[PDB]
This record gives C-alpha cells, structure tokens and sequence, in this order.
C-alpha cells in the first residue's frame, strides 16, 4: 500500500520530511571557465547522492522495480536538481542561489561558453515563481510529479497505473493546499494549470542542460563516474 | 551494475 | 479584449473552427525508401504543414493581439511541438503507426531507415497511445495545441500578462468541457493535470527531435527549405 | 529578413 492510505496533510508533510539539505560549494578565488565548471559539477554529483535517498521517500516510489527507479531518476535528474535551484533562488531576484557560498549573477554564466542562455531561463523560471508567490508546499508537490512523469514511458504486468495512481493523489494535494489557501475553485483550477505549465519549461531547461552538459564533456573542459552515467543515459 | 544501481539499493 | 470576453463554447467554436487540414505527402511508391528520402519527405511535409500553422496561429484567440516579433518568437519556439501533438493526435485511432498523411502511415521498423529516429517515432508512439487511453477529445486537442502556443516561448520573454490572462481562459475552457462530459469535481482536475502533464512529453519530443533535425542538417542529409532553416536557426 | 516575418503579415 504506503502512498495512496496517505492523506492531503500526511502527503505533504512525507514531501517536507523527506526534503534534502542544501549543501555548499568548494568556491574560494575569481573564476575561469574550467574553474566554473568545476564548481557547478562538483556541486550537483553531490546534490545527486542526496536526491536518491530523497526519490526513495517519495510516497510510492519504493513500491516501484529498481529498473523502473533506474529509469525515472536518469530521465528526471536534471530537472529535480533545477526546480530545486530555482527554487532557492527564489528571493534573490536577477541571480541563482546553486549553494549559500554561491550566489551567481546573471554575467557570471559567461564565465563558461554557451550557459549564459541557460543561467536566463532558470531565471525567468525564478521570476515566475517570485510573480505567482510560490509556496514550499506546492514547490515539493511539483518535484515529486516530475520525479513520477517525467520518464513514466516504459507491456507486461504494469504498474505504470500505480504511478499515476500516485500522480493523481499529488494533484489532489496540490489542489488541497490551495482549497486551504482560500482559492475559489476557479481560482485552484487556473493556479493547477499554471504551475504544471512551468514543468514544461523545465524540461526544456534540463534538455538544454544535458546539450551543454555533453558539450562540455565531449571535450575534456573531468566529471565524476555517477555524472557520466546519468549523462550517458540520454545518449 | 551501474553506480545509480547501488545507490538505490544503499 | 475580445478573446477575453469569449465564453467558453465560444473559445472553443473558434480552435475548433480553425483547425488546419490534413495534407499529403509526395510519397511515391515506385522507389523504395532511403534514409535521404525518408527526410526529404517528412521535412516537405512539415513545410507544408508550417504554412497553414501560421494561418491557424493568427485564429488562435489573442495571438493578434501580440507584436509581430512576440508571434515570431512564440512560434520558433512552438513550431514543432505543435506539429507533433496534432500528428500524435490523428495517429490515435492507428495504433503502433503514426499517420504523418493519409498517404503516409509509419510504423516503428520505417523508422529505423533513417539513423536516430526510431527513437523519435517510439516517443511519439507512445503519447499517442497514451491519449488514446485517456480517450482524449478533439475539444480537447485544440485547447492543448493552442496551450503550448502561447506557454512555450512565454518565459524566453504587461502584455506577458495579457498572455496568462489567455491561458487562464483556456483553462477554464478544459473545466468547462470536463464538467460537461460528466466527470465529477475530482475528476476534472485529475484529468487537467493528466493532459498538462503531457505537454512536457511533448517539449521532450520536440527537443530530441531538434536536434536530430539540426544533426541530419549538417550531414547534408536532406536539403530543408529556408523557412525550416530559419525555424530550426532558432533553436541554436 | 526572417520568413517567418513576413508570412505573419500575409
Ligand atoms: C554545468 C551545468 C551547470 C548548471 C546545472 C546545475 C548544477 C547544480 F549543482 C544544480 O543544483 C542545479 F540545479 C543545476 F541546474 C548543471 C549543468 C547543466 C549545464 C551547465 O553547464
Ligand atoms: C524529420 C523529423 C521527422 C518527424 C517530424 C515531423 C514531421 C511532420 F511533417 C509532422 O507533421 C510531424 F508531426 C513531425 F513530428 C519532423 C522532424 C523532427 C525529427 C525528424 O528528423
């Protein structure tokens, strides 16, 4: 069972429980492009240790095969680490918080060849988030629907309809948060369809990234084995 | 297998 | 406003009204496929398919409304979502092909004559399958293909505002569609989301399709017209 | 210029 038993209120209170921490940066002590690099790499292979152990405390995941959990964490992995970026860089308008000791501006992205395009849609994912007050509450309920939909394309005994069993029940408790907030139906209807909007846009940002991600290491700019392997997975 | 796999599994 | 003012049998009367045709290909069946071929075609047929897109974007309730560099950009972005959620959608009662024409109809083991797009064209089987098990509706198309006209490009950008406002519209425009086919409360916003959360799927497709677009390109594959040129320029 | 452009305003 687990996952579905759950309540609106229990649901969000696993996600919050279940929240990683936000780790730091190796940073400083100006920067070069290899140096860059080296910094943002550094930081989302250990972001991705602590990711896995999150994906297994979303409600319904563990009930899921290891090929299957294989498969959504390749597929979903930049994403998550994005949303998440975004997310915390939610109140420092014009520039992305990637660690506490890494606040980076907007210029800072030209340090490495081609991310600048990428530093401007994480932002303007930021604003949007700052322009529809965004709250924690909501902001795990959508990384967990990315966690489950983004790679939920396998005939056998499927499951997958578990899956969207639990992707249902996180619509439901985005839509609880927002009934407890005082929206109008109409209201709760159009913020739903908004917030799944940007997940559009972040799958765009994380196909740019795995581009990039790629250029960079097709041409020796040194990334861990785990980093390799998950780029690896969308080759 | 592959490190993701060990991973999950610790 | 205008297309503000419009209810929602309205909205969707106009989408429904200003859907564009099903073309052809100029499939010959007296030469046997080749990967060069294979290209050639489905890129004359996206051309052609790109004109009248244009011609529907400008039906597409407040699209006018927009600068003529916000329609450019809405539409470098969207272009070849937009033709892959309506190639998706005529492909639904086909299942395990996907009707790019009437003349046309690919299953998976065409698709590996051209390197790299089998991939593409498992991607695409596989949403339209899934619409078809979602039963999705022509009123329901056309709402999402309009969606992902005015979402995809919206965030690269007050008149951003005037875009929402639209949005929010067509979503009131699913609701209203969803209540009147019976579903119950519950039901109407599990079945947003299930639609919604397609159109990242479809982003997905769309991506992985530029760039296998752009990579034949640049091996002098196929030649590509210079509207798809400058689309496909776009993205790069 | 951009086709897309002018075709826009046909
Ligand atoms: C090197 C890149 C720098 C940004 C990006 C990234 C890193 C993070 F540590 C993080 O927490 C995060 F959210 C995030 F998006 C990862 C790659 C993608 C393309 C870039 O070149
Ligand atoms: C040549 C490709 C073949 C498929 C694709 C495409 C063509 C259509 F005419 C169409 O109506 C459609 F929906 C569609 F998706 C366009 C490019 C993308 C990647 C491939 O290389």
């Amino acid at each position: 069972s687990l996952a579905l038993s759950l309540t609106a209120d229990q649901m969000v209170s696993a996600l919050l429980d279940a929240e990683p921490p936000i780790l730091y940066s190796e940073y400083d002590r100006p920067f070069s492009e290899a140096s860059m690099m080296g910094l943002l790499t550094n930081l989302a292979d250990r972001e991705l240790v602590h990711m896995i152990n999150w994906a297994k405390r979303v409600p319904g995941f563990v009930d899921l095969t290891l090929h299957d959990q294989v498969h959504l964490l390749e597929c979903a992995w930049l994403e998550i680490l994005m949303i998440g970026l975004v997310w915390r860089s939610m109140e420092h308008p014009g520039k992305l918080l990637f660690a506490p000791n890494l606040l980076l501006d907007r210029n800072q992205g030209k340090c490495v060849e081609g991310m600048v395009e990428i530093f401007d849609m994480l932002l303007a994912t930021s604003s949007r988030f700052r322009m529809m007050n965004l709250q924690g509450e909501e902001f795990v309920c959508l990384k967990s629907i990315i966690l489950l939909n983004s790679g939920v394309y396998t005939k056998s005994l499927e499951e997958k309809d578990h899956i969207h069993r639990v992707l249902d029940k996180i619509t439901d408790t985005l839509i609880h948060l927002m009934a407890k907030a005082g929206l109008t139906l109409q209201q709760q209807h159009q913020r739903l369809a908004q917030l799944l909007l940007i997940l559009s846009h972040i799958r765009h940002m994380s196909n740019k990234g795995m581009e990039h991600l790629y250029s960079m290491k097709c041409k020796n700019v040194p990334l861990s084995d785990l980093l390799l392997e998950m780029l690896d997975a969308h080759r | 297998h592959k490190i993701l796999h060990r991973l999950l599994q610790d």
